RNA sequence: GUAGG
């Protein structure tokens, strides 16, 4: 069982996984001596695959909250 | 309205379509939110967006209609307009329609000799195809070409020689300067070394031209009309060669050309003659490709549809930009895919305009083609257009298929105003046909006849008023309201709606409340519990729906129900308990005061209320004169010495109070009853009641039997409480005896002894035993006093396992995946299960629940399926023209020395037709045409008749349909059938009804796969596909002598037969467990070894008859296991569909194709047109063929369209141009006309009323 | 699928170099002389012409041979522009648009490769056609340039800032107004799928959750019926000509109405005359003898 | 998506 730590950290190293390809093909058409970190990355790739999960996705449910019971099952 | 022709749409009729023609990918402008020019959307070619109004402005008001106004040519007139026209986009390139290829070949065709492949490679730009040759040219000039190649190898030749010559030249002269020079030791070696290297590298190259040479030189020896060449240098080098003899081009260009210059009459007469003579799996091809082929001879319609030059567009509003508040916007996909179409042509014709390579015009064009074949069908090759990521893109006919289809859910399924919908409760104080409407409900449904008789009443002054008044809620308006709902039917429905007791009217009535209130006797009808239920209201309008919601869906008549015509609305949960203890033997409780004689009813109560009388007590009773006696009372009378009609005046019976009571509530004309009721005696006497009585009687009869079982029910006081379910007392006993001895046996299993799976089986039955032992016991030791025993011997609800394992021990339990444990629970529900025991129970628990899901998607597919190929037949004449009949049994397992009619003769020869009249004696009996019922078939069988013959459906022959004569009666009315009923959907219904209520499977498999044949309604389906059985047991060809050769690699079975017939051999696996024996007589229908039949070859040996009641049988005792019962008719009615096709073999003389599927019907007519015209008829054999493939064989389009497959037969149809005719009912539930069934049908429409000139006289 | 075998149909070309490129584009002015000379009208030789045309048709295949061997840098470029909206393969395609163009436009009057003229071709015609057509409501190129430099000025202050900017503040590195801000901001969005999930797995869809408005409500239109029959009914219990003056004023049998004097030549009356009639009507209705029926019509 | 039938 996938619990909720594992699930977030595979689809934010998917986000990574798309800020390391776009900072690659950066790097492949930038100059030297032009380079910073807080340049080069880009937060777009990682903000955005968080969001999508948290939102339009199936595990990402609803909380129903009838009584305690039902938050708890 | 007669007809829908369907045919292949050329170029020409799309341009007739087409109000314009788009030009740009444009949609609407971004600051001003309107349509652009000449695009998608252009108000110029659909239509003005807003009524009347110009997009320009020059005209806006509604007075000056039908008017183009020059400045845009917008023409004003109703925005509704847009939904109707249509422009179209032109090609630049031609591209092929997807449909027609890349599919099955009954819809490509093999038009062209072309195997699949070769079409994907050629028009998708990847090679190359000849598509015509100046083949006569090129022979008249073989000899000058031949000539020229000649002298073209003699100067190669030549050429090559001189080469020759300067290599040696060149080697000999290096070789004697480098000895000369003596730079090193051996230059000279060197040198010649690389001089023959330089030598064997020219000869390389000399033979790799020659070798072009000569390949070139055989392709132009094979040059021919329809030829792939995948090497586009190759083509290439032939075009450089050669030119104007042969034109060659790539993508749907070359096959349009192709189609112009096709030739089908002279193909379609080389496939008559192959086909003439041909063998093998080439007769297959050639009876296909003649099928297409024939079907584009016989229509009109050309070819070159199959390449289409302009695509037609939709009307926007069918794809509408809506706007949505928020500044958002929403769009069908199919704009789209629209605007890829344009933006790709538009491109290409640019490229196309200015000098362009080939490389890249070729490859837009295999893009275009890409993008119109995804507009016709998104995701039908490689991976489907994504477009935003998340989801494959809609395309047109993505709209026409599947569930959510338009077919399935907006032409037969419709959504309709005017109804509603609530939870219901019980009410028990209404009659059988009242139901209670909450307030609001009524309110809502009938505002518009609320409002006029507001306005005709006077409260309210206008319309615009009483609408206020309504909204606001008034008390004036409910009086209205109650005024007004009564004397009209409102249908309550129920959302499975299995069968057509789904459906049923209803006068309504106000109550307070948000719930329904519904009567509870017809409830079990709907199958409605109450635990939480919803229901549908709905309401007719017109004079005809509310005229058939008096006469025909009226809750009081449908007593019957139509399965097995036997009564539904008297249901037993509650009411059949307190009728029970109502005429129950005495020990009921202490019978005091048993014994006395009263002088009548009325004295019996009110000893009864003084409470020295007991409900339950034999005592003596008279009756005041019209009193009916007991049926079986009529040969006893009183003591008198003169005549005594005792058949309608007093008389003194030996009786209960209960049993007087209870014969009070039934109508004074029915005889006396004087035995317990429970739940079949109840249902026999409701039978009979509902049989010689009209229906106010039995509704008034019934009403006063729920009434009184209800209050007799509460006076019985049956309770469950902690002492009411006592386990027996011999239960410890025994059982610890059992575990004794299965330890023992578990002891001597520890030494090695018994081996496990021998000890695993003992062990089951052992405990098998000693469960059955203490069931026993346990219903020893109850009394009939006990609640639970009322409640479970009444047939009011339970079932004696249920209660078994309640205070006995639960026992054996499945383990999972089909498995059984070795140690069964040892306690009951009272006791209180353990642990690893509750487990093992969850185990099954849950496999049941998972099955009853699996098992409603199956039954209802199977349903659904049934009614799609028996929806045609309708009983369509009064009375046959023929006489032949259908022999039934009619008493079997007849004892010695007596006759005993069958167990089940009720659901195979009651309520038919008896065609031919009987004698036994030298006097009819039974005259013709008169039904079966007890009566008659109880003296038909004293008399000792052991045989009859019943008219059926089968035999049945008839113009139009089928006889309501041959029919019999139908079930659900207990009389004979009505002109024009559909017979064949309730047929469909009732077969489909109980496949939910089978749930039932091989508990064990027994660790064999394949012997078990397949059981419950699988089963079912595997009879009515014509799908061969899993487990296969091959049948005697005929008469002779059978032996087994038992080869090592596999058993094999060998029959010779007599007579010197050709010897026949089967195979056999090596498992068989055969019976018949080794080189002995054989019959032709026996089967050699156990399994199941093939319905195949014994239709194809024994015959139509040995088929048919094999499939009745085999179907009736596969439903009958778990207890459902039906009658034959409704089997045999589809048993007839299957059958209704033939396979035409040796067409000759009838000059359509052999070995296809024919109707019956044009089989006949066309053999005896043959026969007339003096040529001899083509033969042909019956064949089985299942419910799925008969449908969509249906000779009407637009029905076989809207079944579940649509892709293959909207293809099909279109080529063959068929014109389907709206006879029959799924045609015309799609147009919204009237179904001719029933109240529909034409003679029963026609009639005028007249009142009679004395009515008019009278005043 | 399709990509690759477009990448197959490329398959093998030679490359070109510095010699073989400049050698080329020697023939290609060679044969461009060659097809001016014969486009003038001025009579030339026969063989002289078929000379000139056939050194033309070297030339052509010279430009064939510069795009065969360029679709491999072109198609670079596309995937360094792809994944924004419009399709990759019509990027390509759009890209050997850029580079014909380009090649048209060449000379080896320029002392470099063909990798740093052509290129920058490539970047307007991709930026073109992604400017053009990526948007189904389709944006004219300098809002599209407007939308794409404030994505990109936004994405800078969330990553300098770490937080959403002030409107005041964007317009101000913008330097626009904070209302065409909003202007902007609402110019570029998406359309959303009418034929979406609905967040549903099965049997739903956005397309069917959405209420139209052209449909006419049967409510308002019979009640709409009954007040133009009540007034009807009013109009034709006043006087016959009474009646016929005010409907044609204002217009009850035909949508437009008429204007005063326009009433005065059909009835042959003066434009004060006929201001009298319409004036003493509004007063007779007015009473509220002839007014109370069409109170609740409004 | 998840509940109830
Ligand atoms: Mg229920
Ligand atoms: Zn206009
Ligand atoms: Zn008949």
């Amino acid at each position: 069982i996938r619990n909720v730590g594992e699930l977030i950290q595979n689809q934010v190293r998917t986000g990574l996984a798309r800020m390391e390809r776009v900072v690659r093909e950066r790097m492949t058409t930038q100059d030297v001596e032009a380079i910073t970190p807080q340049t080069l990355i880009n937060i777009r790739p990682v903000v955005a695959s968080i969001k999508e999960f948290f939102g339009t996705s199936q595990l990402s449910q609803f909380m129903d909250q009838n009584n305690p019971l039902s938050g708890l099952t | 309205f007669d007809e829908l022709r369907i045919g292949l749409a050329t170029a020409d009729d799309i341009r007739q379509w087409s109000h314009g023609e788009v030009k740009k990918p444009e949609t609407i402008n971004y600051r001003t939110l309107k349509p652009e020019k000449d695009g998608l959307f252009c108000e110029k070619i659909f239509g003005p967006t807003r009524d009347w109004e110009c997009y320009c402005g020059k005209y806006k008001r509604v007075r000056f209609k039908g008017i183009i106004c020059e400045r845009c040519g917008v023409e004003v007139t109703r925005a509704k307009v847009r939904r109707e026209r249509m422009g179209h986009i032109e090609l630049a390139a031609p591209v092929t329609h997807i449909w027609y290829f890349k599919g099955v070949p009954s819809r490509l065709g093999y038009l062209l000799d072309l195997a699949p492949k070769d079409l994907e490679k050629v028009i998708y730009f990847a090679a190359y195809m000849i598509t015509f040759v100046d083949e006569e040219r090129r022979t008249r000039d073989l000899p000058s070409l031949e000539a020229h190649v000649s002298v073209e190898r003699q100067q190669i030749e030549q050429r090559r020689d001189s080469d020759l010559e300067a290599r040696a030249k060149k080697l000999e002269t290096d070789l004697a300067e480098l000895e000369a020079e003596g730079a090193k030791a051996d230059v000279r070696r060197k040198v010649r070394e690389g001089a023959e290297r330089e030598m064997k590298q020219l000869r390389d190259r000399a033979q790799r031209e020659i070798d072009r040479l000569d390949e070139v030189w055989n392709r132009f020896k094979n040059l021919k009309v329809q030829d792939l060449e995948g090497d586009e240098l190759l083509y290439r080098e032939l075009r450089d060669r050669f030119g104007t003899y042969f034109d060659g081009s790539m993508g749907a260009a070359a096959l349009q050309k192709r189609l112009e210059s096709f030739d089908l009459d002279e193909e379609a007469e080389r496939l008559r003659e192959i086909i003439r003579t041909g063998k093998g799996q080439k007769k297959t091809r050639a009876l296909k490709r003649l099928k297409v082929v024939s079907a584009f001879l016989q229509t009109s319609n050309s070819p070159k549809g199959m390449v289409l030059d302009c695509v037609p567009v939709i009307p926007p509003d069918l794809r509408p930009m809506v706007q949505l508040d928020g500044g958002r916007f929403a769009t069908s996909d199919l704009n789209d895919l629209y605007r890829r179409v344009i933006n790709r042509n538009n491109r290409l014709k640019r490229l196309l305009d200015l000098g362009a390579p080939e490389i890249i015009v070729n490859n837009e064009k295999r893009m275009l083609q890409e993008a119109v074949d995804a507009l016709f069908d998104n995701g039908r090759r490689g991976r489907p257009v994504t477009g935003p990521g998340n989801r494959p893109l809609k395309s047109l006919s993505d709209m026409l298929k599947g569930k959510q289809g338009r077919f399935r859910q907006n032409l037969l399924g419709k959504r309709v105003d005017y109804s509603a919908r609530s939870v219901i409760v019980v009410g028990p104080q209404l009659k059988l046909h009242q139901c209670g409407l909450p307030k609001a409900m009524a309110l809502e449904l009938f505002k518009p006849f609320v409002m006029k008789r507001l306005v005709d009443l006077n409260h309210a002054q206008n319309i615009k008023s009483a609408k206020r008044m309504v909204e606001r809620g008034r008390t004036v308006v409910y009086d209205v309201l109650e005024e007004v709902i009564a004397e009209h039917p409102v249908l309550l429905n129920r959302a499975p709606t299995l069968h057509r007791l789904g459906i049923q009217a209803f006068e309504p009535q106000l109550v307070e409340g948000k719930a329904i209130q519904i009567h509870p006797l017809v409830c079990t009808a709907f199958n409605a519990d109450f635990d939480g239920d919803q229901m549908a209201v709905h309401l007719p309008l017109s004079a005809e729906a509310q005229a058939e919601a008096r006469i025909l869906m009226l809750s009081s008549n449908n007593i019957l129900k139509p399965a097995d015509g036997r009564p539904v609305t008297m249901p037993t949960q509650d009411m059949v308990l307190g009728l029970f203890f109502l005429t129950t033997d005495s020990e009921g409780r202490s019978p005091k005061g048993e014994g006395r004689a009263f002088g009548s009813s009325a004295e019996a109560i009110m000893a009864f209320d003084a409470g020295d009388l007991t409900l339950q007590a034999k005592i003596d009773i008279r009756f005041p004169v019209g009193t009916i006696p007991p049926r079986g009372f009529e040969p006893p009378a009183r003591e008198e010495g003169e005549p005594e009609w005792q058949q309608g005046d007093t008389f003194t019976l030996k009786t209960t109070l209960g049993r007087a009571l209870f014969n009070e509530l039934l109508p004074e004309d029915y005889p006396f009853v004087d035995y317990e009721v429970g739940k079949k005696q109840l249902s026999e006497i409701v039978n009979d009641l509902a049989e010689r009585y009209p229906k106010v009687i039995v509704a008034a009869t019934l009403d006063n039997l729920k009434a009184a079982g209800f209050f007799w029910a509460t006076r019985s006081g049956v309770t469950v409480a902690i002492s009411d379910i006592v386990v027996p007392d011999a239960k410890k006993e025994i059982v610890k005896g059992y575990e004794g001895q299965d330890e023992k046996v578990q002891k001597q299993y520890e030494r090695g002894l018994i081996t496990k799976e021998e000890r695993t089986q003992e062990l089951i039955a052992i405990w098998t035993k000693a469960t059955n032992e203490v069931a026993e016991a346990m219903n020893d030791n109850f009394p009939k006093t006990n609640p639970v025993s009322m409640m479970v011997n009444s047939g009011a609800r339970g079932n004696m396992m249920q209660m078994r394992q309640i205070a006995g021990m639960r026992g054996l339990v499945s383990n999972a995946k089909n498995e059984t444990i070795p140690r069964p629970i040892k306690a009951s529900f009272r006791e209180g299960l353990s642990v690893l025991e509750y487990f093992i129970s969850t185990h099954g628990a849950r496999k049941g629940l998972a099955d009853t899901a699996l098992r409603t998607a199956d039954s209802g597919y199977l349903t659904r399926r049934l009614v799609d190929v028996s929806q045609d037949v309708i009983i369509r004449e009064e009375d046959c023209g023929t006489e032949r009949g259908l022999k039934l049994p009619i008493a079997t397992r007849d004892a010695d020395g007596t006759l005993r009619k069958a167990e089940d003769v009720e659901t195979s020869v009651y309520a038919r037709m008896l065609a031919e009249d009987v004698v036994i004696d030298g006097k009819v009996i039974a005259p013709a045409n008169v039904d079966l019922g007890d009566v008659l078939i109880d003296a038909l069988v004293a008399h000792g008749v052991e045989e009859v013959k019943t008219r059926s459906i089968l035999t049945c022959e008839s113009q139009v349909g089928t006889c309501a004569m041959c029919y019999g009666r139908s079930l659900a009315t207990g009389k004979l059938v009505d002109i024009g009923e559909a017979v064949g959907i309730i047929a469909a219904q009732s077969i489909g009804e109980p496949g939910t209520q089978l749930t039932m499977r091989t508990f064990h498999t027994g660790g064999v796969a394949g012997d078990d044949i397949t059981q419950g309604l699988p089963r079912v389906v595997e009879l009515f596909e014509a799908r061969t059985p899993k487990g296969v047991a091959p049948i005697s060809e005929a008469s002779g002598r059978v032996r087994i050769e038992e080869t090592e690699k596999t058993k094999k079975i060998v029959v010779t037969p007599d007579d010197g017939s050709d010897e026949t051999a089967f195979p056999i696996s090596k498992r068989a467990r055969l019976l018949v024996g080794e080189g002995d007589h054989v019959e032709v229908g026996q089967k050699l070894t156990v399994g199941a039949t093939n319905p195949h070859d014994v239709l194809r040996i024994l015959g139509q008859r040995a088929v048919q009641v094999h499939l009745v049988g085999e179907v009736q005792k596969v439903y009958n296991s778990q207890g459902v019962s039906i009658h034959d008719k409704h089997i045999e009615i589809i048993i007839r569909q299957m059958l209704r096709r033939v396979t035409i073999i040796e067409s000759g003389d009838a000059e359509l194709l052999p070995g296809e599927l024919v109707e019956r019907t044009k089989f006949e007519t066309e053999n005896r047109r043959v026969v007339q015209e003096g040529g001899h008829p083509a033969s042909g054999r019956p064949q089985l063929m299942g419910i799925t493939k008969a449908s969509l064989a249906t000779e009407s389009w637009l029905s076989a369209a809207s079944f579940q497959e649509t892709t293959r037969v909207l293809t099909d149809a279109a080529i063959n141009a068929k014109s389907d005719s709206l006879i029959g009912l799924k045609e015309n539930v799609i147009i919204g006309k009237l179904i001719p069934a029933g109240t529909g049908l034409s003679r029963y429409r026609n009639i005028r009323v007249e009142p009679t000139e004395e009515a008019k006289a009278a005043m | 699928d399709p990509v690759k075998d477009y990448l197959k149909q490329i398959g093998k070309v030679p490359l070109l170099n510095a010699e073989q490129e400049v050698e080329l584009a020697k023939r290609i002015e060679a044969g461009l002389f060659a097809e001016d000379k014969l486009a003038n009208s001025d009579k030339l030789a026969p063989k002289l012409k078929r000379e000139l045309e056939i050194i033309a048709e070297d030339g052509r295949r010279a430009k064939n041979h510069l795009l065969e061997a360029n679709l491999r840098l072109v198609v670079s470029l596309a995937k360094r522009y792809t994944g924004r909206g419009m399709l990759f393969l019509d990027l390509i395609q759009e890209g050997n648009l850029g580079l014909i163009r380009a090649v048209e436009k060449f000379d080896y009057t320029k002392g470099y490769k063909f990798s740093t003229y052509a290129t920058w071709w490539i970047r307007q015609a991709i930026t073109r056609a992604m400017a053009d057509q990526a948007r189904t409501i389709r944006i004219p190129v300098h809002m599209v340039e407007v939308i794409n430099k404030l994505a990109r000025v936004q994405r800078q202050m969330l990553q300098d800032l770490g937080r959403e900017p002030t409107p005041e503040e964007l317009a101000k590195e913008l330097d626009m107004t904070p209302e065409k801000v909003i202007e902007v901001q609402k110019y570029g969005r998406e359309p959303i799928s009418l034929h979406t999930p609905l967040g549903e797995d099965g049997d739903s869809e956005f397309g069917d959750l959405i209420e139209d408005s052209e449909a006419v409500v049967p409510a308002d239109a019979v009640s709409f019926t009954l007040l133009q029959e009540q007034l009807h009914s009013v109009l034709d219990t006043l006087s016959e000509r009474e009646a016929g003056v005010v409907s044609m004023r204002f217009g009850l049998t035909d949508g437009q109405p008429k204007t005063l004097d326009e009433i005065g030549k059909v009835y042959g009356v003066t434009r004060e005359r006929i201001r009298q009639i319409e004036s003493k009507t509004m007063s007779k209705l007015r009473h509220p003898s002839r007014s109370q029926v069409l109170r609740d019509y409004l």
